[PDB]
């Protein structure tokens, strides 16, 4: 099979700046008939990939302008003249000169804004949950960058590592933040041997752990 | 106006089978190659299969992974093309896109929407839905509020708000699986002087199972 190989998996760049991303395939892609068959792909965040650039340097229709392709033989650039905040998503080549057709692994265009720290809630179980026999706790870090956080549960002070359900979103496409979801998964009976339900995000924008937290008594 | 509109996904028995199909408008359907190209976490987007068309004999060719157990097949006069399914493996399981090489060198220049297919004996069931509202007064200038979509499969549920009248803060976060089966929050943040003065509610819609619930966020 002909093996396409995107080494960065993904690549940080700021809106207004320029950018190349690379691939390169294992066989050369020039086919008999004089043309290259190698295509580059965006797939947005949960939707279908759609096409940038078909054989090289072609613009598909309706890609923007600021979209232009290179290279030749196995080796090929997808470049950006200047980035804007909607361009995150993933970036695919695709060799189509033999079947099986083949895909790069893809690089992830990382938009880069200025640090912001998450805003956090805690949601105490709702009593519609409760008199189901359920206690989840649920904590949401949201609209946060860097996208690295860690998130330390706490029942009356003691760290609880069991029964935690963590979610992450893609970055976001107009303000370029993350978002977390952790879930303290903890039946009635449990729920009520305690009190102290503590949601503590660590994150490079403080030093000091951000604490959310409620009192089943309460 | 281009467009592929994939049907035919879902849950699906390991080992059963399973017919995807794609309608085509918008393009001259005849004149192109269609393909089916799936993505999974692990290999990231595969090509499946090609049936070429009738100037070049509808011949198929298919990956390795699925010879002999998928067959993709064309019928011009719906514009349609099809993937049937056969002998189902958790490895089948991902989201399969119908798409088409309009013209000599253009690539896959359409794409359908993606169709889930999850291949997998556990079987439907719907969810239940919690409203999630903060604890304490608000202020402060802007409340988050959430729903709890929890104990359904498969995936996917849809969760809006307001009907979709709120958008712009909502995060709908990827659901997690474990023994209560999937379970998923979305989050929405309006100002204080939206909520509670004006009705929020979750929608929730689970196709698998036909379910739809709305949950108004009260004050607790
Ligand atoms: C290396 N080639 C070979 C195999 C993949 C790629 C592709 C291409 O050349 O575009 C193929 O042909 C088409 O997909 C096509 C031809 C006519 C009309 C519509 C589609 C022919």
């Amino acid at each position: 099979d002909i093996v396409m190989t995107q080494a960065a998996p993904s690549v940080p760049v700021t809106p207004g700046e320029s950018v190349s991303i690379s691939c390169r395939s294992s066989k050369s892609l020039l086919h008999s008939n004089g043309y290259t068959y190698l295509h580059w792909f965006l797939q947005r965040p949960g939707q279908s990939p759609q096409l940038l650039i078909y054989r090289v340097s072609n613009l598909a229709s309706g890609v923007p302008d600021r979209f232009s392709g290179s290279g030749s033989g196995t080796a090929f650039t997808l470049r950006f003249s200047r980035v804007e905040a909607e361009d995150v998503g993933v970036y695919y080549c695709m060799q189509h000169l033999e079947y099986p057709f083949t895909f790069g692994s893809g690089t992830k265009l990382e938009i880069k804004r200025a640090d912001a720290a998450p805003t956090v809630s805690i949601f105490p179980p709702s009593s519609e949950q409760l008199t189901s026999g359920g206690a989840s706790v649920v904590c949401f870090l949201n609209n946060f960058y860097p996208q690295d956080i860690t998130v330390s549960w706490k029942i009356d002070g003691a760290e609880r590592s069991s029964g935690v359900l963590n979610s992450w979103t893609d970055q976001d496409s107009s303000d370029s933040t993350y978002s977390m979801s952790s879930t303290l998964t903890l039946t009635k009976d449990e729920y009520e041997r305690h009190s102290s339900y503590t949601c503590e995000a660590t994150h490079k924008t403080s030093t000091s752990p951000i604490t959310k937290s409620f009192n089943r008594g309460e | 106006e281009v467009t592929l509109q994939e049907s035919g996904g879902g849950l699906v028995q390991p080992g059963g089978s399973m017919k995807l199909s794609c309608a085509a408008s918008g393009f001259t359907f005849s004149d192109a190659w269609v393909d089916w190209v799936r993505q999974s976490p692990g290999k990231g987007l595969e090509w499946v299969a090609e049936i070429r068309n009738k100037a070049n004999n509808h011949a198929t060719k298919y990956t390795e992974s699925v010879k002999g157990r998928f067959t993709i097949s064309r019928d011009d006069s719906k514009s349609s093309v099809y993937l049937q399914m056969n002998s189902l493996r958790a490895e089948d399981t991902g989201i399969y896109y119908c798409t088409s090489v309009p013209q000599l060198g253009r690539g896959f220049a359409y794409w359908g929407q993606g169709t889930l297919v999850t291949v997998s004996a556990a079987s439907t069931t719907p969810p239940s839905v919690y409203p999630l509202a903060p604890g304490s007064g608000g202020a402060g200038s802007m409340v988050t509020l959430g729903c709890l979509v929890k104990g359904y499969f498969p995936e996917p549920v849809t969760v809006t708000w307001n009907s979709g009248a709120l958008s712009s803060g909502v995060h709908t976060f990827p659901a997690v699986l474990q023994s209560d089966l999937y379970t998923l929050s979305s989050s929405v943040t309006v100002p204080s002087s939206t909520w509670p003065s004006q009705t929020v509610t979750c929608n929730v819609a689970h196709p698998a199972s036909s379910t739809q619930v709305d949950k108004k966020i009260v004050p607790k």
